[PDB]
DNA sequence: TCTGACGCGGC
DNA sequence: GCCGCGTCAGA
């Protein structure tokens, strides 16, 4: 083929090739005039070498082309690819209907849905659009379909909604770690070309918001779609196939607002008023007349999946915080109180939901979920919390500790030098020594923080 | 204070002061570069030693040498500027004079014939800017410095592996500048073995065999022999009593009389003392023991002359005995006391066959060139050549001088070529290291590594250029008749400047600068790379060398390198550190006489720094650099501790020695963890510029220095008073100080405008200072891009709060105010190239005229009746630029087609669409065109007329030039003209140009009078002739690629904002992107009711343990703080005194301080002038290590009128409700990357696919596909999704019948599936049946 | 080959370069020949080339074969045949027969 | 002794 | 090294204590990338060979069996019966304490 | 580099 | 008979 502007391109056989064309119709000539064994012998071994050159090069003097300085591609090498077949495997497969750029948080968004940047779904769904403008009389043929699409007028947006409406789509990261690197979400329109990806699920991709791009194939037909909703869909895996636990599990903003939600006091606002049930509490702490973290008895029905799933009430008095009694609220009845009744930390949390998942089922666990992240971020938000220089807290007898285990090691260093001590018995003394100081260090922050 | 100091003081942390200045940091290039285009009569580094290393040409046999006298460097003919415009590569032509001379066959020596050349051309070459780059293709290239392994030996062990029993079994390894390779190894059973490189394994005695020596002379010149005398008969040895080093006696040793030694008792050095004072030479000895020995000379037996004993044969009891009675009284054995001397040169010498020098240079071929049979001179001359021919064997004088300095030699310079003698002493300390009487080398030292610059690569390949010359030209100096044929016939530039652009061109060291802020050009510029030829690669090594030395202390930076394959391969080279004499690495470094400490400082190397006990810079120096503590903290041994005052030689300069540039500039390093120092530096390079530089709150001292260095900053070469400023032109007024009597004018600086940089974005210079201020020589007259106040303003600092805002701060994600964009802060402008390329088909001549077949006049509109884009027009995605037509007919259409042409008279136009069109979502304005027509063809008009435009404003401004410079002239001479004797009436009207012919008073008025005179004569056919070339420039015909008929360029600029997406990050390394924008009311506020910008995640912090940022944020703040006070005073103008007194509290701030501060400066105008700059916020200087203390912060926090904690409690914007615990707010410095959304975003529908494969591909110039790679295809089978998975493999990519006809299912709205037979398994058939095996598709 | 010997001659005659008229003038040749044989003067670069840092695509591999029609088009035309068709419909049995002939 | 040299040059010349 | 880096990021490090933590710091992102480029490349042969492996049939009707321990590694029960057990197909009906229930 | 198969060569 | 050595070959 031509290159522009005058050049030409040619394979490498091309030219391997026409040399054993040229040599053959030298032997051909060659054999007409009789010409002498030796000379018949050597352009027979031509011949041969350039055969074996053209085939597969390298067992061979490693014959090179003129000038190009970079060995000869033979038939051999065509085939023989790393890593594995060229045409048929990796690297690696360009599909169409394909688009990547980077994720973007996007905290309002359900569980089954993502941003889905306009200027992509344009030109994706350019043949769904013209179908259906064509068809519905819209746009007299696809020629003038293909004006309107170019100018982007209301008439679009409609189409848009018919086919994103029922339109599932894939999300894939390249570090396919296992199956869930790909997930199956409805699209929703949003402006700008940054993808939302639901918070909870940036764990099981092992995403970060700093700049990693995301892949997005479109399944074209019915069948694939289906394939994609029923068996692919985000919402049907939330079990880890390598074990039973959460892969959904919580990521971080989730279990701190819990934790400013769950964790008990001494005391605050309206210690120890008796409340006849759970949404009372609740209106007293958002008016500020009471605080989230207080211990209080709260009259409370939980309610048990004895029967066939059904509800069996048991109704009296629980003493707990005024923030476990609001988030109990939002918590179904089939759960024990027992479960939030705790300290609630990331064990709790996901043994939490793995109990849920059991006992329960899917649908419960799928929406309390749903409902557990937007009120950790809630009450993460009203928490406050922050990073200051003083939060960073110098344990009491630190320089203490140092300077002695300071002289210590200095005095081990000197009766090193004295040759009472092999190297194993320093070096046990030393590290000992070292771990014993900095554990003590380590336990006398913990503990002077703790109950401070 | 410096010119810019008094115009803007810093608040300057810091108890030790930094005694020495900054040093130029890219000295070592542009010195070098220099160093290498200089006439130096000697053989020193550059162009000389090449060429009298090679020079004079030699004629083959012919008796005509070629002699070089000397060069010259042509003036390129082509400046800077146009050579950029036009794409070529800015080069020199150089010119030699030179002269064969011939002799006369067979004249004893005297040259009849001499011919001289006139300065033959032999190629051009690229020259080096003020900068440090080079212009190749119109584009600002630069060449990474290239660090390698240093010439000499190494003593490698690789212990282990070497037979897997241990056996620590070493090796020496020669490597040269120039020639081939030696390698001495050995074997189990301690024979040193030669490789000549890496061929068959021969015995190294072999080649002192050809080297001329016998086996005997050899076990003379290695071991030393033992006297064996023999007294009335049986076999005795003379023993002295030192060399029994190590040995269990053998037998029962008497001496003059008594048993000293009994056998086997270990000798004591009683024993030794025993026998020194007995004096005994000689001890009667069994002859059991001597019958266990070897035998060193050829023995002869006397009474016939047979010889019976050999160079090296066991001796036994019977040949002793023939020995004995031969009657040869001496017998000489050999010292191999096989702990300290082994059985090396014995066995080795065995095991080697071969004899004589002639066998041994017959073995010698036999191994190098196996299987031709070898003819003596032929293998002579090869071996003789191999390390004794001169063009061949260098070292270099490097190595030469290194390797002396390894064998202990204080004589510094060899010849080239192998000397026996080292060949000798290489084996010797071989030897001495396999009994262990060395040390093993180790390749990461620095004393062992040499950096290679630009010069001595330049060297290397016009080098290699000149002997491919000296073939072609000798070649010719044989055959031809050498009389008429002067010395440029042979010669052909082509080859040499060929080869040369191959190297400087195609090289990975050679790159494309990256020029976006001024901290990635300068590490550019000093980066140094591990690649290239007589260099790393990067599988082969390593841990080895990627791993930090300890000799790279205070010299190269440990944290300044890509996080990539290359980590290690990078190192930059910190700020006070320079090159040796030898291309190798020093550091400067403080005496200190033993208790007062020394100001001056001396550049040390490895070896030397070793030696001494240097102190670091953090130990408090006294009145006169006396230390605190009598046991002080240095190194001597290269490793740290306490050392006693009463020892200390040395001392750290300062603290700052130890990392470059970059990473010297985030602050407070000390508490930053090097994973995010490190990241962030890298990333932190690749910042870029918005519109509006400001200046860091947190400095180091360091901007002013970084901003003097980088060439984007205009400096003033002369000084005085700025007499004219424009945006265009910065004149100067030189004062009479620096004024040149002789052709001195006034100081131009011409500024830059938005031109495109490499990565597309603005390069604007500003002037910052003002009309009639006196300025210095090297003053900042215009402050470059995203440079303000005389300092580097990367970005800007906003005000950041700790809280969760509802997962909108999720993970590393940020959330940001409306106010952001609002103001206008981060919008980027990116000014975009495109060219529209008019070649000549055979299919007909292509057009740029409007006559465009069924297009839409709005894209008409647009474009003048030439087709071109009018200037200045603002256009959008698919709008035509400029209009393009190509030749189209014979449509060849199918029936109904034919008909409808026939029904609705669709006349047919030959000529197919072709016009520019811009591409898909981009929007901006047009700066500026380019039109470029190659020679001959008829230029259209509006390419006339702009080309005219471009023209005249040429002439106009350089017009301007002249005038206003020659106002200058003609007004001297009249401030001349008047003086010696006051005439002003007549003179004033008397015409201005009759004033050559002009006289006055003989002295320096008529001798200067003349000078200017002869100045407007020069400025007149200067002008007139610098007209004419550039009339000559723009007038050629411009010269295009074979193909092309014409060209045009085209420059968008587009203006692009913020938005949701965009890559943004802080110094320290913490990264995200922007989720949402938020109105300024959503955001908490402070009880004063100004609303926050940012909301960084709490959760950030913990893991991420850069905690420096905090404390800036805090000092940051309470900075604003002060400029806040100041403002307010600013608003109420109270008095200059006391917003003076409480500016000076600032500026003091206690004590401790290196500050030294005002009453200096000007009380009033310049202070008030600062203070209406400081209401924005202080700008301060805290440097890495010697900076501001928590406590300062604190005392400043008081002086900024905020709490101690840094904490203020946040009304909820969007509620009202406050937050319980009150958060830390404040400022801190923020960059937004180079990585914008618009670009990372990408989809592709439907487009281009690949010629030969049916995948997709990028052509549309809108993305190719995603890869569906292995893993992939295992996503997909883990789910059971079969149709979907085989559609993605086939149906979507390779099927070609399938995806047109399954479109046409999309625009039916049908959902079925077709897969057919994948191409690439066609192609898998096909190379299949392309060979000789036959792979039928069967059927059953 | 005389181009050549030329090329080297000029470019060390005029010291700077041989510009392609020069060599043109020089000669007895018509001038427009040298331009056209400087064309023809290109050599073959190989196809089979690796790109730049030797990536897994050769030079091939950018090189798009442009005569394959897209879809869309295809669609046109069908969509163009059935309209034909549908107004052939209108027209008498031998003047649509006419047509279908012609 | 041949050490597989497949230069048929050289065994030509021979 | 015996003496450790002492100080805090609240308080100040020296020039020796963070070349100390340099060499750390590289070493260890350079093991992350060139040993996970080495963990993927075994996990693809892993994958390689295992692929063959499909659900055909649903009961051969086995007696075999393998006998299921707690993994009791020394001081504890890491891992218990029931969690080890969890989800799996019995080979035959287990007893009690007491025979035959 | 590494782990290894199969000759190849040598002992 | 098993062990370095040398060739061949996947990343
Ligand atoms: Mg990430």
């Amino acid at each position: 083929v031509p290159l522009d502007g005058g050049r030409f391109a040619t394979s490498d056989l091309n030219d391997l090739y026409r040399r054993v064309i040229n040599r053959n119709n030298r032997l051909k000539r060659l054999l007409d005039l009789a010409a002498p064994d030796i000379i018949v012998r050597n352009e027979k071994r031509m011949l041969q070498e350039a055969v074996d050159a053209l085939l597969d090069n390298g067992r061979r003097g490693r014959a090179i082309t003129g000038s190009n300085k970079r060995p000869l591609k033979s038939l051999a090498d065509m085939i023989k690819g790393k890593q594995g077949r060229f045409r048929q495997n990796l690297l690696g497969k360009r599909v169409d209907y394909s688009g990547r750029s980077v994720i973007t948080v996007g905290p309002y968004l359900r569980l089954h849905q993502c941003g889905l940047p306009k200027k992509m779904a344009l030109e994706l769904f350019k043949p769904f659009i013209y179908g259906k403008l064509e068809l519905r009389g819209l746009a007299t043929t696809i020629k003038a379909a293909k004006k309107m699409v170019e100018r982007e007028e209301a008439v679009v947006w409609d189409i848009l909604d018919e086919v994103i409406r029922e339109h599932p789509v894939l999300l894939n990261r390249a570090p396919t770690l296992h199956r869930l690197g790909i997930q199956a979400f409805e699209p929703v329109l949003i402006e700008g070309k940054a993808i939302q990806l639901h918070p909870l699920v940036c764990a099981a991709y092992n995403a970060d918001f700093d700049g990693d791009q995301m892949a997005v194939h479109v399944p074209l037909t019915l069948e694939a779609q289906l394939e994609a909703r029923a068996l692919m869909m985000s919402t049907n895996n939330i079990l880890s196939p390598a074990n039973g636990e959460p892969i959904i599990v919580p990521s971080q903003d989730v279990v701190l607002g819990l934790y400013y939600m769950t964790r008990d006091c001494v005391n605050a606002k309206g210690e120890g008023m008796v409340l006849t049930g759970p949404k009372e509490a609740e209106r007293l702490y958002r008016s500020g007349l009471a605080s989230l973290h207080a211990r209080v008895k709260v009259r409370i029905t939980e309610y048990e999946k004895d029967a066939n799933g059904e509800l069996v009430a048991k109704t009296s008095l629980k003493d707990t915080t005024v923030g476990r009694a609001i988030l109990w609220m939002i918590v179904p009845k089939g759960l024990p109180y027992s479960i939030v009744n705790q300290a609630l930390g990331k064990k709790a949390i996901s043994k939490m939901l793995n109990t849920c998942y059991r006992i329960l089922g899917l649908k419960p666990t799928v929406i309390f979920a749903d409902q557990i992240m937007y009120t950790g971020f809630a009450y993460a938000a009203r928490s406050g919390a922050s990073v200051g220089i003083d939060d960073m807290v110098i344990p009491e007898k630190k320089h203490e500790i140092i300077s002695e285990a300071e002289a210590e090691v200095a005095e081990i260093q000197e009766q090193f030098q004295s040759g009472l001590v092999t190297a194993g018995e320093r070096y046990n003394k030393v590290i000992d020594i070292w771990a014993a100081a900095n554990d003590r260090v380590s336990k006398a922050m913990m503990d002077n923080l703790q109950t401070e | 204070y410096s010119y810019t100091e008094k115009k803007r003081i810093r608040k300057d942390f810091g108890k030790r002061p930094q005694v020495l200045d900054v040093p130029y940091l890219l000295s070592i290039q542009l010195d070098s570069f220099q160093k290498f285009i200089e006439q130096d009569p000697e053989g020193q580094y550059g162009l000389e030693a090449a060429f009298r290393s090679v020079f004079p040409i030699q004629s083959y046999s012919g008796n005509s040498e070629l002699q070089y006298v000397s060069y010259r460097l042509g003036e390129p003919v082509f400046d800077v500027q146009e050579c950029q415009i036009r794409g070529v590569t800015y080069s020199a032509p150089l010119r030699v004079k030179l002269r064969l001379v011939i002799y006369e066959r067979e004249a004893p020596e005297g040259t009849v014939k001499d011919i001289k050349e006139q300065e033959v051309y032999m190629g051009e070459i690229p020259l080096m800017t003020d900068n440090g780059t080079f212009v190749i293709n119109g584009t600002e290239r630069v060449i990474v410095s290239q660090l390698h392994r240093s010439p000499g030996v190494f003593f490698d062990s690789d212990k282990g592996k070497t037979h897997s029993s241990g056996k620590v079994l070493y090796n020496a390894r020669i490597i040269p500048y120039r020639g081939s390779w030696l390698d001495f190894e050995f074997d189990p059973k301690d024979n040193l073995f030669v490789r000549i490189d890496r061929r068959r394994k021969l015995p190294a005695t072999i080649i002192l065999r050809a080297l001329n020596y016998t086996t005997e002379q050899i076990l003379d010149l290695f071991f030393e022999k033992v006297i064996f005398e023999i007294r009335d008969n049986k076999l005795q040895m003379e023993l002295v009593p030192e060399r029994l080093r190590g040995e269990t006696a053998s037998f029962d040793i008497e001496a003059n009389g008594k048993v000293y030694v009994e056998k086997g008792r270990r000798i004591t050095a009683r024993h030794i003392r025993q026998l020194e004072k007995d004096d005994v030479k000689l001890i009667e000895v069994p002859v059991e023991y001597i019958a266990g020995k070897v035998v060193a000379k050829d023995y002869i037996d006397e009474s016939t002359g047979e010889l019976i004993c050999a160079a090296n044969m066991e001796l036994s009891l019977d040949l002793l005995a023939k020995l004995s009675q031969s009657g040869h009284k001496r017998i000489e054995t050999l010292f191999t006391n096989d702990l300290d001397h082994g059985p090396y040169i014995s066995e080795t010498l065995r095991v080697d066959p071969t004899n004589d020098r002639l066998s041994a240079l017959v073995e010698i071929y036999r191994m190098m060139r196996p299987g031709e049979p070898p003819t003596r001179e032929a293998a002579e001359s090869l071996f003789e050549n191999l390390f004794f021919s001169e063009d061949r064997y260098d070292l270099s004088a490097v190595g030469r001088m290194k390797f002396n300095r390894s064998l202990l030699r204080e004589e510094i310079e060899g010849s080239g070529i192998l000397s026996k003698d080292d060949i000798i002493d290489v084996m010797k300390k071989l030897i001495d290291i396999r009994n262990g009487k060395g040390e093993v080398d180790d390749i990461d030292h620095l004393g062992n590594r040499r950096i290679r610059s630009v010069g001595e690569m330049a060297e290397n390949q016009f080098r290699v250029g000149l002997v491919r010359v000296e073939r072609a030209v000798k070649e010719r100096l044989s055959l031809g008749d050498l009389d008429t044929l002067m010395p440029q016939d042979m010669i052909n530039a082509k080859p040499i400047s060929a080869a040369v652009k191959e190297f400087f061109g195609s090289s990975q060291l050679s790159q494309f600068m990256d020029q976006n802020n001024p901290l990635s050009e300068i590490t550019h510029k000093r980066r140094i790379s591990a690649l290239g030829p007589g260099g790393l690669t990067r599988e082969r090594a390593g841990f080895e060398v990627r791993d930090v030395h300890p000799t790279h202390y205070g010299r190269v930076c440990p944290i300044e390198t890509p996080e990539g394959p290359n980590i290690g391969l990078i190192n930059s080279l910190s700020v006070y550190a320079q090159t040796n004499e030898y291309g190798f690495l020093e550091t400067p470094y403080r005496k200190v006489t033993d208790g007062v400490v020394t100001d001056e400082i001396h550049y040390l190397s490895a070896i030397e720094e070793g030696n001494y006990v240097i102190a670091q810079a953090n130990s408090n120096l006294d009145e006169e650099g006396h230390f605190v503590e009598d046991l002080v903290t240095c190194r001597s041994k290269g490793e740290s501790s306490l050392f006693s005052r009463d020892q200390v030689d040395y001392m750290d300069v300062s603290t700052q020695q130890v990392v470059s540039v970059g990473a010297s500039l985030i602050p407070f390093l000390e508490h930053d963890d090097a994973n995010r120092a490190l990241m962030g530096a890298n990333m932190q390079r690749q910042a870029v510029p918005t519109l509006r530089a400001d200046k860091p709150l947190v400095g180091t001292g360091m901007e002013r220095a970084v901003a003097v260095d980088s060439g984007v900053t205009a400096v003033a070469k002369r000084g005085g008073v700025v007499q004219y400023v424009d945006a265009s032109r910065i004149v100067i007024k030189v004062n009479e100080d620096e004024m040149y009597p002789g052709e001195a004018g006034i100081d131009i600086y011409n500024l830059t405008k938005y031109t495109r940089s490499n990565q597309n974005t603005c390069i604007n210079q500003m002037p910052c200072v003002s009309l009639g201020e006196p300025v210095e020589r090297g003053d900042v007259l215009a402050d470059g891009p995203s440079t303000d106040l005389g300092e580097l303003a990367l970005g800007q600092n906003m005000r950041v709060a700790f809280m969760p805002w509802n997962g909108y701060n999720f993970e590393d994600s940020i959330l940001v105010s409306e106010r952001v964009v609002q103001e206008d802060r981060f919008t980027t402008i990116h000014i975009q190239e495109l060219a529209c390329v008019s070649r000549d088909t055979k299919l007909g001549p292509e057009e740029i005229t409007a006559d465009i077949p069924n297009v839409g006049e709005a894209a008409l509109s647009k474009l003048d009746e030439s087709g071109i884009v009018y200037i200045g027009a603002e256009v959008t995605g698919g709008d035509i630029l400029v209009g393009k037509v190509t030749p189209k007919g014979e449509t060849q259409l199918t029936p109904e087609e034919k008909l409808l042409r026939a029904i609705f008279g669709e006349k047919a136009s030959d000529v197919k669409d072709s016009s520019l069109r811009v591409p898909n979502g981009v929007s901006g304005t047009v700066i500026d065109v380019q039109v470029f027509t190659r020679d001959g063809v008829e230029k259209d008009k509006r390419a006339l007329e702009i080309e005219e435009m471009q023209l005249k404003q040429a002439k106009k401004d350089l017009s301007e030039e002249l005038q206003i410079l020659e106002a200058g002239l003609f007004s001297r001479i009249r401030a001349v003209l008047v003086a010696g004797g006051v005439e002003a009436e007549k003179l004033d009207k008397l015409p201005r140009d009759r004033w050559l012919e002009l006289g006055l008073t003989d002295e320096e008025k008529q001798n200067q009078l003349e000078q200017l005179a002869e100045q407007y004569d020069e400025l007149k056919h200067e002008f007139e002739k610098k007209l004419e070339a550039k009339r000559r420039k723009i007038t050629q015909g411009d010269d295009l690629a074979p193909g092309v008929l014409k060209i045009v360029k085209v420059y968008l600029a587009v203006k692009r904002r913020i938005q949701p997406g965009d890559k943004m990050a802080g110094r320290h390394g913490n990264k995200g992107v922007i989720s949402k924008i938020n109105p300024i009311e959503d955001m908490p506020y402070d009880e004063n009711g100004t609303p926050v910008d940012i909301v960084l995640n709490p959760l950030g912090v913990p893991s991420r343990m850069n905690i420096g940022q905090i404390l800036e944020t805090h000092l940051g703040m309470a900075a604003k703080g002060i400029g806040d006070k100041i403002n307010a005073m600013l608003k109420q103008q109270q008095e200059v005194a006391k917003l003076r007194e409480f500016i000076q509290r600032a500026y003091d701030l206690g004590a401790d301080v290196r500050q030294k501060v005002d009453l200096s400066t000007f009380s009033d105008e310049e202070v008030m002038r600062l203070a209406e700059n400081l209401r924005k916020g202080m700008p301060i200087a805290t440097p890495v290590f010697d900076g501001a203390k928590e406590a300062e912060i604190k005392e400043l926090l008081k002086l900024g009128d905020l709490p101690t904690s840094g904490q203020i409690r946040l009304y909820d914007g969007r509620t009202g409700e406050q937050f319980e615990r009150p958060v830390t707010v404040g400022y801190m410095y923020m960059l937004k990357l180079n990585h914008l959304v618009d670009d990372k975003m990408h989809a592709r529908s439907t487009g281009s696919y690949s010629l030969v494969t049916q995948q997709p591909l990028g052509g549309k110039a809108q993305f190719g596909g995603q890869r569906f790679g292995e893993m992939e295809v295992w996503a997909l089978e883990a789910y059971g999704a079969a149709y979907t998975l085989q559609e993605m493999l086939t149906v979507k990519s390779d099927d070609v019948n399938g995806r047109t006809k399954m479109y046409k299912n999309i625009v039916d709205g049908n959902h079925q599936m077709e897969p057919g037979m994948p191409e690439s398994f066609n192609v898998l058939l096909k190379e299949i049946r392309s060979l000789g095996i036959n792979i039928e598709l069967e059927d059953e | 080959n005389k181009l050549n010997r030329i090329s080297r001659q000029m470019l060390q005659e005029m010291g700077r370069e041989p510009t392609p008229e020069e060599l043109a003038e020089r000669m007895l040749m018509p001038e427009d020949k040298i331009r056209k044989v400087l064309k023809i003067a290109k050599e073959p670069i190989s196809m089979e080339t690796p790109i730049g840092d030797d990536e897994d695509s050769h030079l091939g591999d950018f090189i798009e074969d442009t005569t394959l029609e897209l879809p869309l088009d295809s669609a046109t035309t069908e969509s163009l045949r059935a309209a034909t068709h549908d107004v052939l419909a209108g027209l008498t049995a031998r003047e649509a027969k006419v047509l279908r002939m012609r | 002794e041949i050490g597989r040299t497949t230069d048929p040059v050289r065994m030509y010349m021979r | 090294i015996e003496t450790p880096i002492t100080a805090n990021f609240r308080e100040g490090l020296n020039v020796l204590q963070y070349f100390i933590s340099t060499h750390g710091a590289r070493k260890g992102l350079a093991d992350t990338a060139l040993k996970t480029a080495n963990s993927g490349y075994l996990t693809r042969r892993l994958v390689d060979v295992a692929q063959d492996l499909v659900v055909t049939e649903d009961d051969c009707g086995t007696h075999e069996g393998i006998m299921m321990t707690p993994v009791i590694e020394g001081g504890d029960v890491k891992e218990p019966l029931r969690d080890r057990v969890l989800g799996r197909v019995t080979a035959e009906d287990v007893l009690k304490p007491g025979t035959a229930d």
